[PDB]
Order: structure tokens, then C-alpha cells, then sequence
């Protein structure tokens, strides 16, 4: 009945998240002239076994100046605030319609600041505390242009209904009507997902590893996969947003093939695009937000409002 | 001495000192001091290993080129203890598990590894033997860890005529399972401790003034069959442990008498977990027990090692347990425990 | 046309090496499956290419 | 049988832990560049689980590469223990290994032995990058006979 | 000669800043960026097979000393201590006696694998090409004592490679 | 037997290039925006 679906939806995407640390190596590394992940499992199907593995045999340490509460509560909840983000995804039939859908996919993803803010102050430590001072102040930031982009592109969709999103989306992608606005919304995935040129905490040298510098296997498991799991979604957020495919409701496989292939191409130039960016200064974060992508996404929500009544295309909220 | 047992150096790494200390069972606490400083003016110190190599890997840093040689050997094995000492001038006995283990019966880690390495010895050729027996040795008394620690300490007594015994008190250090223990109650619950501690005088002794005590007593040529005790600089009624460790610790106190009827049955259910017996059913009375003064056999003040007191270094071993907010109280904070002694 | 060109040159390597038994070795011991002419082999029975 | 449980047990940890090393690297003199030809494509070891994620506190195998100093002496092992185990430390270069060409000097301790224990050795002065991915092969076969669980059972 | 770098000016005509806004706006060298990793994506790797393949080296490789011996059997090394005197890092430990025969031989002749530094000295000094550096680096050790080479490990690794050090100074005897 | 060092060939070596070359590709920079705004047209009808 229902319990069964729940699995069949959240465990498939777990264990897509330990898989797509063998593509961050490999793909990097066919890009890098590097061979990637190759000896462990044939082609490197084993590596994330190996890789998750040792994370959950290896010593789990608590420094002691790490509050034990805080030091378990956020791992928790950032890995199930991935996984329930996940129910309202308008897979063929979505598992959760929710008529706010859009909102609800948003409202949570500001509950993901908690995760790396509780974790910044658990560890206390004087380098740690401020890097995720400086790191959430970045999402938050990245949220504004996200909310705007939203509200922008679903103002000619219709109402907050993501199983709506393939009805609007019906002939033509959406990113043919707001494509200045897609790479505006492309590059805020970029930032509130924590890869570069964002990746910042995680970034192996930036912050060393940011929300992991005294975080490690144990408890970690639960803090470097939920970032990759947000890569997978957000990207395929964008794919129902703009490049929505068709649903046949006798054959709902054809909307599966299409989604999932689009979905991992973005993946793919997610991937893409770390290999090929330096990463942005803290301050050219909030330049690049605040003084270009700000003004230049409330213009374009200027556009985007008047455009339905310009030509009277107001879109059915039923 | 022997052609290159002689002696040379000014105690350096890379200084024969002509002992050729085989310790059995360093892999824990004492094994590790002992090496320590048996490594530091330079020995072939032969360490019989028997669990895996990581563990035994920490023992490598203190001991010159060629010095720590770990050999693979098995407690029943005859043949193992024969490689072992067959060259080693002098053994240093440190075999036991204060803890139970199904295939170690208790009797076994005091009394036939003991004898099963006592006698082997005597057999090689070796000079000296030092077993560790405990201060409070006595098969009597109600603790098997008494129990099985006597009857062996006179069978060794008995196979080797040079037997240099020895019986320290409740020693303490960074492993002790005995400060890092008495600090535990406060994540297990309430102190479920016996009569709040008014009934229990114990004195504890720091780790390397045993360990500076056989090292003595290897250079002491008249060691050999008296059966020195290592005591600690003063005594210690169990209440006083008890305050001043969650005092150094930063602890919140949270004493409790509960007697020895209930306290016996979580002795058990410690040892449930098949991983670790936490606390066991020997551990249940040995703490109740108090240590008997044992004033005739000659300690180690009378062999140059003094006695450090117990209040003068704990957070060595406690800081880890103080929390965050109070890490960097020292003693000087606390309050010394009252010295009932002598 | 080169598509299936390359694609019959992957299925030579299977049936060059050992077929089934031998591809699935290589590739479980080597990581590799590239057929090569052979050298010969000293003593041992190690083959190489 | 019981022994039989203990040893698919012993094969899947030793198998998950040799084959997914994350070395972090803590190059110090001329042996850190020869290393770091490793992650040249020439030599690839993101091939077999080392990989990048770096982060001291998620590495199992450290790679001393370089001279070692007095006053890089605390400093190096304070690493160590905040290095959660199971931690094995990998000698790079002569220098690392025993104090190579700098043996005889007053700022320079005679090996990684004096801080920390070593559990493999790779000699050179610079060792050739290939023969340090035959050391971490090495070692990973060291853990291949590894018996932990064995051992535990055993006791 | 010399020459600048950094001295190109931007025109303000209209075509130009054309360019220049549709570039800051319409993201171009960072797709151009895009496009150089990509087509790296398609370009073969070179990662060499580790053990199986295995890197390239040359005929004048240095590692693993090895004392060789004539073709008669006896070994070369004479005690002449050139390599002592010359090595830079002090690793070499030669002592010398009057053999039975009568003609000297060592006694002694320990490179602490982890004093040496590779640098192909020791050959260049004794003029019986007694110490020569072989083709191996497969020697890496778990135990820092195996490393202290000796005399009876240098004739073991001698008689050991032997063959392929024979054909090595053959050709490159005459670049020396 | 005379000299047989390493010598490169009486031509020397083919002629190689050091130049920056980097290949100018793109489009007109009203082409870009033209085409960016008759999509965003063609989107809108
Ligand atoms: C009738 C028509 C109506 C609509 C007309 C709208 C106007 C015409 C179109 C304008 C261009 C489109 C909108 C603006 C886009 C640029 C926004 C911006 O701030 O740019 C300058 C910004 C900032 O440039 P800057 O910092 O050098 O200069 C900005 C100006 N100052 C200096 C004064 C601040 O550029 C970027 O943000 C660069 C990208 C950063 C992220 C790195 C990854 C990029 C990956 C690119 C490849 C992948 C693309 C994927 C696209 C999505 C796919 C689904
Ligand atoms: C099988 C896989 C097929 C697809 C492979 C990837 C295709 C995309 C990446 C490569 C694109 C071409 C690369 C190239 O020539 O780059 C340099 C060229 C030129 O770069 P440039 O920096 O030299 O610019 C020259 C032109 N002026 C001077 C006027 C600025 O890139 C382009 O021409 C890019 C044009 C499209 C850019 C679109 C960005 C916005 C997208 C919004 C969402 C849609
Ligand atoms: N306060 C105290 O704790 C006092 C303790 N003692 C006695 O001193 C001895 C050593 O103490 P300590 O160093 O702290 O103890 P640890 O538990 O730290 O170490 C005990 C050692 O004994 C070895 N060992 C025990 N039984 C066997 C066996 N059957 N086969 C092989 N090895 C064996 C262990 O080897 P492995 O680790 O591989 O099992 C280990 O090296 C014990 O007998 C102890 O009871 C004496 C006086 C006071
Ligand atoms: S061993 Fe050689 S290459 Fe390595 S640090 Fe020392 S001198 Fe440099
Ligand atoms: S290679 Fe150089 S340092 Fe090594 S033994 Fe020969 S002369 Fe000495
Ligand atoms: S230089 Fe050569 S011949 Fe002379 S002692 Fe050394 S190895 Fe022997």
C-alpha cells in the first residue's frame, strides 16, 4: 500500500547518492585525463560500497568540545530533510501532491541552513565556527534569487502545483520562454547545493572540508551525502521547471526515461561544471548576488508579471 | 656478562644496556610504560605479541633499530614461550586479563600462563624473573582476582628460586581502568558504589614509579627472590576517590549507596554484552575489598623509586573526561581528597 | 558506419580473450580486456603482451 | 561454521578498508612532488579508492613525504593522534624514512620512527612515483592479511 | 628584446562593447571553458595499468645497489673505498681484510638503503664497476631494520638481477 | 668510427610553433542577443 511506495521512492534514492561519489571521481577524472575509480569493482561499481563502508566501520570521534546533542541531531536533520524534500517530486503521479508544492519544496530548503549552522556551532571550534558563519550567510543570500525565480516562472505556469508543471510545459520547454532566467536559476542551484564555484565548506581545500574539518567517518556519513543528495533533486527540480517532458497516462514510462535522462545530463554538467571553475571569493559571492543576479532577476519577475497580462495569458489555477 | 651482553653507553637509544628484557603480554598499560622506559637507555626488549599487529604497532616508537622484535606466540603453545626467552637475560612477566574471557578462565591468566612461563625460563638459562603478582594477593579473600592472583604468585614463587615478585597496589595512569573507571559512574548513572565509600582504603600508585620499581630491580642484584611490594605514597578511603575524581573532572556528583546485593546483579549485565565485560563479577567485590598494609615485605622507597601522590597529577588522565567549559581546570581547583593513611 | 565497426572490434576482444571464461579473468584480475600478441613466457606462467 | 562467519566478516572489512584508502597528504620536501606525480594522469590512484576528500580526520593512511624537523616534530604528531584509526603512516623518501641525506644534522630527527610508528617504508631519494603505488599496493595487501575479527574471536 | 603582457586596450566603439556585454551577460568564455574540458572528456587517458602496465624508464636507472661479480664467480669489489669516500651521504660502512687467498676482499659492506640518495656515486668511483645501481624499485619495505642493506644482501641482489645489469652498463659504458 | 653523439639533423628540427593561437570562436555579438530575444519571442507566442 502506501509504506511501500515509501521505500520504493527513498531508498532507490540513497542508494543513488553512495554511487555518485564513483562519478565525481571518475567523470572528473575522464575529464582530468584520469581514469577515475577503476580497479575496485568492475569499472568501479564497488568503490562506493568501499567508500561507504569504512565510513560506518571507522572510529566515529565527538571531540570534546563538541556537544554530543548537537553533534547527532544535524546529521539527522539534514539527511531526512533530503529525503522528505523528495515526496512531492512529480514523478509520472507524484508520491505527495501538494497543492503547495512549490512552496513546500522552498520551505525546506531554508531548514537545510540548520544543518550546517547547528554543525558550525557543535564543533566550536574558532577556524570551524567561522567558516560555516561564512558559509550559511551564503545560502541564505542564494535563497532571496531563489524564491524570485520561483515565484517568476510559476507566475506563467500557474498555481504552486508541481503536478501542473507538465501541464503548462505541455509543447514547448519552458526554458524557450524565461531561458534568461534559467541560467539565473541554474547558477543559484549551484550555490545553495555547495559546489563550485560554491563549494566552499566542501570544497577539499577551501574549507579544507567546511561543515567535515573535525567532522569525520561515522556520523559524517550523514553530512557528505546529503549535499550530493540535494545535487540530484535540485538539478531535477530544474528539470521539471524547464525542460519538462511529455506524460502519456496509459504509459507513464515514457515520462520516466525522459526525466531520468535529463535529470542525470544536468547531473552531468553538475559534474561538469566543477572541473572546469575556480571558486569564488566570499566577497565576489555577494557581488555577484547582490549587485548583479538581485537586480537583474527583479527585472526580469518585472517582465515576467506584466507578459501574462500584456497579451492576456493569464494561466488556470484549476 | 657475555661477549656483547656487557654493557655501553650513557643510556641512549642506541646504548646496550646488557638486559634483554622479554616482556610477556606488553600490549596494554603497564607493557607499554615498562618498554617505554626499558627502550630508553636501550634493550633487546623481546615482546611476545599475540593480537594483530596494529595494535602492537604503537610500541615500535620507543625502541632503537632492531629493538622492539614482536614474535608471534600463543599462550598454550609450549614451544612459544621457549622462542621467546630462550636468549632474553632477564623476563619480565606482565600476562593477565583483569577481565573475564570464556576461553580464559580466570584461574588460567593467574596461574597457568604464569607457571607456564616461569618454569620455561628457569629452563632457557635465564638470570632473573619478575612476575607481577597484586598488593592484595590473597586466594581467601572472596575476589578471584585475589584468588587466582595468590595461588599463582607462590607457584611461580615455588618453580623459580630467584623469583623477584612483585605486588603493586591499585596502579593508575592514562589506561588505568582504574581513574578513567572511577570517573565512568557518572555516564553509567548514580555511583551505584557500596556504603557511599566509608568502607574501602586503597592506595593507589602511579604507573612509572612501578615501572621505575622492576627496572630497579632488574640493575638491584639482590632482588632476586624478595618479593617486593609497590605501594603507593599514601592510602585513600573509597569516599575520597569518589569526590575528588568527579572534583578533578568537573563531574556532576551524584553518590548513591547502594549495597552489594543489587550492585552484584549489574556486575553480570555488564558482562552480557559478548564484546567487552565492562564491569564483571570479580570487579563487583574487588573495590568493596580494602588493602591490607603488608608493612614486612620491602617496597620500592627502600630501592631509591619515592612515591608520587595520586592528587598530584589526575587531570593527565582526567582532562579527557572534563567537558568543554571546565578542560582547563587543574588541581589547584580542587579541593585534595582526605589522606586516611597511615 | 565506424559505430559498429568499433562495436565488432569489443565484441573480437571478448571472443579473443578466452571467450567468456578468459574476458570475465582479465577483466576480475586485470581491469583490462585488451587483446595483445603474445611474447611467450619465461618460466612461471606469467604472459605477457 | 562459527570460524567461517568471522572470516566473510574479516573479507568484507579487510576488502571495503584496502580498497578505499584516503591518504592525506602531508608533503614536507622534494618526496611531496614525486607523490604528487601520483595524481598525474600517468600513475592514476583515484583508480582504486584514494581519492580526494583529504581532510585529516577522514584519512585512514598518512603519507609523511619530505625531511622531518624538530620543530615539525610536535606538529607532525599531534596530526597523528587527532588521526582517527585505524591510522597506518607511510614513509616517503629516505629523508622520512631514516633522515636520508640530512642524517647527520641538528634541525632534522633520523626517521618517522622516532614519532610515529611506521607501518611501511618506501625507499628513494625521491622515490619514483610508481613504486609509492606499489607501496600503497603493498600496504593494501598488508590489510588483506589483516585478522581482526579473527583475533577477537580467538579471545 | 622584451616584451609587454598586459597592454591591450579595449575599444569603445559600439561593435566592441557588443562584445564585451553580450560576453558579461551571455556567459561565452566560460562555456568556452566548458568546451575545452569537454572535448578532454572524449580525449583517451593515459593512465598507466599499474602492475600490469608499468612506466617507461631508461638503460642509466639508479636504485637498488647490487654488487656484481666477474665472470670467473669472484665478486668485484676489491675494498678500494672510493664509494665510501665519495658518498654523499655518508650511508656506505666498508672494513677490509687480507682475505686467505691474498687478494682483499670485504668484510664489511652495509648502504643504509635509508642514508643513500640514489645519486649513482658510488658506481662512478670504484674502477672495477664493483657497486652498480640496478633497474629495481619494487624493494619498498614494512620494517625499517630491512632496509639497512648489508654485505650478504648486496651479493644477494647481485646474483639476483646479474643478467639485467649486464646488458644495462654494456649499453652505457660507452657514454661513461 | 667518427663522431655518433646524439646530433640533430642537418635541417635541424621542423620549424615549431610557440605563438598564442588562441582560435577565435563565436558568434556576432548582436546575433547572440538577436537569437536570445526571437527564442524568448518565439517562447512567449
Ligand atoms: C524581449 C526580451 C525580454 C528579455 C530580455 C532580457 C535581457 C537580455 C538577456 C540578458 C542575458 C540573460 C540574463 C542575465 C544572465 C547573466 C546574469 C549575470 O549577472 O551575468 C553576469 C555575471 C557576473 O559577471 P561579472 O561579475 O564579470 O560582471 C558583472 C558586472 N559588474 C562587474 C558590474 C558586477 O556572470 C556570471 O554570473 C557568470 C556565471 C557565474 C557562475 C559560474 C558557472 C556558469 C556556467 C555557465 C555554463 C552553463 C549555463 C547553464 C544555463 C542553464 C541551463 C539550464
Ligand atoms: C554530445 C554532447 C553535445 C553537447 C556538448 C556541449 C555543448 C555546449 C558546450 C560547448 C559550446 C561551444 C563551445 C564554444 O565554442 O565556446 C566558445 C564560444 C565563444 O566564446 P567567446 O568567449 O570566444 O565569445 C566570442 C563571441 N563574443 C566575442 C561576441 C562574445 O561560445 C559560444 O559561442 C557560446 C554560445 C552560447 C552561450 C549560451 C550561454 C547561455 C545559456 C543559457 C541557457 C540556454
Ligand atoms: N591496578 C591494576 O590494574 C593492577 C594490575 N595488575 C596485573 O598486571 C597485569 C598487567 O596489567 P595491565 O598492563 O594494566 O593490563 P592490560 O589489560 O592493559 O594488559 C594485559 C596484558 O596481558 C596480556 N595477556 C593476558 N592474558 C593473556 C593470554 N592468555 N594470552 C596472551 N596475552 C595475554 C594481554 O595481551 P593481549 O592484549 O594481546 O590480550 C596484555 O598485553 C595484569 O595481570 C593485571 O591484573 C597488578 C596489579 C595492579
Ligand atoms: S629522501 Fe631525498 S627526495 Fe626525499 S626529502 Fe630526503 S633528500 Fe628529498
Ligand atoms: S648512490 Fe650516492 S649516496 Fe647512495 S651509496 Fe652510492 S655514493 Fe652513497
Ligand atoms: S667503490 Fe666499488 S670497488 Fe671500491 S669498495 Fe666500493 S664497491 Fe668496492
Amino acid at each position: 500500500m502506501f509504506m511501500i511506495n515509501i521505500l520504493s521512492l527513498i531508498i532507490p534514492i540513497l542508494l543513488a547518492v553512495a554511487f555518485l561519489t564513483l562519478v565525481e571521481r571518475k567523470v572528473l577524472g575522464y575529464m582530468q585525463l584520469r581514469k577515475g575509480p577503476n580497479v575496485v569493482g568492475p569499472y568501479g561499481l564497488l568503490q562506493p560500497i568501499a567508500d561507504a563502508l569504512k565510513l560506518v566501520t571507522k572510529e566515529p570521534l565527538r571531540p570534546g568540545t563538541s556537544s554530543i546533542s548537537m553533534f547527532i541531531i544535524a546529521p539527522i536533520l539534514g539527511l531526512s530533510l533530503a529525503l522528505t524534500m523528495w515526496v512531492p517530486l512529480p514523478m509520472p503521479y507524484p508520491l505527495i501532491n501538494m497543492n503547495l508544492g512549490v512552496l513546500f519544496m522552498l520551505a525546506m530548503s531554508s531548514l537545510a541552513v540548520y544543518s550546517i549552522l547547528w554543525s558550525g556551532w557543535a564543533s566550536n571550534s574558532k577556524y570551524a565556527l567561522i567558516g560555516a558563519l561564512r558559509a550559511v550567510a551564503q545560502t541564505i543570500s542564494y535563497e532571496v534569487t531563489l524564491a524570485i525565480i520561483l515565484l517568476s516562472v510559476l507566475l506563467m505556469n500557474g498555481s504552486y502545483t508541481l503536478s501542473t508543471l507538465i501541464t503548462t510545459q505541455e509543447h514547448i520547454w519552458m526554458i524557450f520562454t524565461s531561458w534568461p532566467l534559467a541560467m539565473m536559476w541554474f547558477i543559484s542551484t549551484l550555490a545553495e547545493t555547495n559546489r563550485a564555484p560554491f563549494d566552499l565548506t566542501e570544497g577539499e581545500s577551501e574549507l579544507v572540508s567546511g561543515f567535515n574539518v573535525e567532522y569525520a567517518a561515522g556520523p559524517f556519513a550523514m553530512f557528505f551525502m546529503a549535499e550530493y543528495a540535494n545535487i540530484i533533486m535540485m538539478n531535477a527540480f530544474t528539470a521539471i521547471l524547464f525542460l519538462g517532458a511529455s506524460h502519456d497516462p496509459h504509459t507513464p514510462e515514457l515520462y520516466t526515461i525522459n526525466f531520468v535522462l535529463k535529470t542525470l545530463a544536468l547531473t552531468i554538467t553538475f559534474l561538469w561544471i566543477r572541473a572546469s571553475y575556480p571558486r569564488f571569493r566570499y566577497d565576489q559571492l555577494m557581488h555577484l548576488l547582490w549587485k548583479s543576479f538581485l537586480p537583474l532577476t527583479l527585472a526580469l519577475c518585472m517582465w515576467h508579471i506584466s507578459l501574462p497580462i500584456m497579451t492576456a495569458s493569464i494561466p488556470p489555477q484549476s | 656478562l657475555h661477549h656483547a651482553l656487557i654493557p655501553h653507553g650513557k643510556g641512549g637509544r642506541s646504548s646496550v644496556s646488557g638486559i634483554v628484557a622479554t616482556v610477556f603480554g606488553a600490549t596494554g598499560f603497564l607493557g607499554r610504560y615498562v618498554v617505554n622506559h626499558l627502550g630508553r637507555m636501550g634493550s633487546q626488549v623481546i615482546v611476545p605479541y599475540r593480537c594483530e599487529p596494529y595494535d602492537t604497532m604503537h610500541l615500535r616508537p620507543m625502541g632503537d633499530l632492531g629493538q622492539i622484535i614482536f614474535m608471534e606466540w600463543n599462550g598454550k603453545d609450549k614451544d612459544s614461550i621457549r622462542k621467546v626467552v630462550e636468549h632474553s637475560n632477564v623476563v619480565i612477566n606482565l600476562v593477565g586479563r583483569e577481565w573475564e574471557t570464556k576461553n580464559f578462565d580466570f584461574e588460567d591468566v593467574f596461574v597457568k600462563i604464569p607457571h607456564a612461563i616461569a618454569q620455561v625460563s628457569k629452563e632457557a638459562g635465564v638470570e632473573k624473573l619478575i612476575h607481577i603478582s597484586h598488593l592484595n594477593a590473597d586466594i581467601k579473600s572472596p575476589s578471584r582476582y585475589l584468588r587466582s592472583k595468590a595461588v599463582g604468585e607462590k607457584e611461580v614463587r615455588a618453580a623459580f628460586p630467584e623469583a623477584t615478585i612483585i605486588k603493586p597496589s591499585d596502579i593508575f595512569g592514562r589506561e588505568d581502568r582504574f581513574l578513567n573507571y572511577f570517573a565512568s559512574m557518572r555516564w553509567f548513572g548514580g555511583v551505584p558504589l557500596i556504603s557511599l565509600g566509608k568502607e574501602t582504603v586503597k592506595q593507589p600508585v602511579y604507573i612509572v614509579d612501578v615501572s621505575k620499581g622492576i627496572i630497579n630491580a632488574i640493575k638491584d642484584p639482590d632482588a632476586k627472590g624478595k618479593t617486593f611490594a609497590f605501594v603507593g605514597p599514601n592510602r585513600y578511603l573509597l569516599f575520597d576517590l569518589v569526590q575528588y575524581i568527579f572534583a578533578v573532572a568537573y563531574r556532576p556528583f551524584l553518590p548513591y549507596p547502594l549495597p552489594h546485593f543489587a550492585y552484584r546483579w549489574v556486575g553480570r549485565l555488564f558482562e552480557v554484552s559478548p564484546f567487552e565485560p565492562w564491569t564483571t563479577r570479580d570487579k563487583v567485590e574487588r573495590v568493596h575489598m580494602s588493602d591490607m598494609t603488608l608493612p614486612h615485605l620491602p617496597g620500592l622507597e627502600d630501592l631509591g623509586i619515592q612515591a608520587t601522590p595520586l592528587e598530584l597529577k589526575a587531570i593527565e588522565v582526567l582532562r579527557r573526561h572534563r567537558t568543554y567549559r571546565w578542560l582547563t581546570s587543574e588541581m589547584e581547583d580542587v579541593k585534595p581528597a582526605k589522606t586516611v593513611n597511615i | 558506419m565506424e559505430l559498429v565497426q568499433v562495436l565488432r572490434r569489443g565484441l573480437q576482444q571478448v571472443s579473443g580473450h578466452g571467450g567468456l571464461r578468459g574476458y570475465l579473468r582479465v577483466l576480475f584480475r586485470a581491469n583490462d580486456v585488451r587483446v595483445g600478441t603474445l611474447v611467450g613466457e619465461d618460466k612461471y606462467g606469467n604472459k605477457y603482451y | 561454521r562459527g570460524e567461517y562467519v568471522v572470516a566473510k566478516l574479516d573479507d568484507l572489512v579487510n576488502w571495503a578498508r584496502r580498497s578505499s584508502l584516503w591518504p592525506m597528504t602531508f608533503g614536507l620536501a622534494c618526496c611531496a612532488v614525486e607523490m604528487m606525480h601520483m595524481a598525474a594522469p600517468r600513475y592514476d590512484m583515484d583508480r582504486f579508492g584514494v581519492v580526494f576528500r583529504a581532510s585529516p580526520r577522514q584519512s585512514d593512511v598518512m603519507i609523511v613525504a619530505g625531511t622531518l624537523t624538530n620543530k615539525m616534530a610536535p606538529a607532525l604528531r599531534k596530526v597523528y593522534d587527532q588521526m582517527p584509526e585505524p591510522r597506518y603512516v607511510v614513509s616517503m623518501g629516505s629523508c622520512a624514512n631514516g633522515g636520508g641525506y640530512y642524517h647527520y644534522s641538528y634541525s632534522v630527527v633520523r626517521g618517522c620512527d622516532r614519532i610515529v610508528p611506521v607501518d611501511i617504508y618506501v625507499p628513494g631519494c625521491p622515490p619514483t612515483a610508481e613504486a609509492l603505488l606499489y607501496g600503497i599496493l603493498q600496504l593494501q595487501r598488508k590489510i588483506k592479511r589483516e585478522k581482526r575479527l579473527r583475533i577477537w574471536y580467538r579471545r | 628584446t622584451y616584451k609587454f603582457v598586459n597592454m591591450r586596450e579595449p575599444s569603445m566603439d559600439m561593435k566592441s562593447v557588443t562584445d564585451r556585454a553580450a560576453q558579461t551577460l551571455l556567459w561565452t568564455e566560460l562555456v568556452r571553458g566548458l568546451g575545452m574540458t569537454l572535448s578532454y572528456l572524449f580525449r583517451e587517458p593515459a593512465t598507466i595499468n599499474y602492475p600490469f602496465e608499468k612506466g617507461p624508464l631508461s638503460p642509466r636507472f639508479r636504485g637498488e645497489h647490487a654488487l656484481r661479480r666477474y665472470p670467473s664467480g669472484e665478486e668485484r669489489c676489491i675494498a678500494c673505498k672510493l664509494c665510501e669516500a665519495v658518498c654523499p651521504a655518508q650511508a656506505i660502512t666498508i672494513e677490509a681484510e687480507p682475505r686467505a687467498d691474498g687478494s682483499r676482499r670485504t668484510t664489511r659492506y652495509d648502504i643504509d638503503m635509508t642514508k643513500c640518495i640514489y645519486c649513482g656515486f658510488c658506481q662512478e668511483a670504484c674502477p672495477v664497476d664493483a657497486i652498480v645501481e640496478g633497474p629495481n624499485f619494487e624493494f619498498s619495505t614494512e620494517t625499517h631494520e630491512e632496509l639497512l642493506y648489508n654485505k650478504e644482501k648486496l651479493l644477494n641482489n647481485g646474483d639476483k638481477w646479474e643478467a639485467e645489469i649486464a646488458a644495462n652498463i654494456q649499453a652505457d659504458y660507452l657514454y661513461r | 668510427s667518427k663522431v655518433k653523439q646524439d646530433m640533430p639533423p642537418p635541417g635541424g628540427y621542423g620549424p615549431i610553433d610557440y605563438k598564442r593561437n588562441l582560435p577565435r570562436r563565436g558568434l556576432s555579438g548582436y546575433s547572440m542577443f538577436a537569437v536570445g530575444i526571437g527564442t524568448l519571442l518565439f517562447g512567449y507566442w
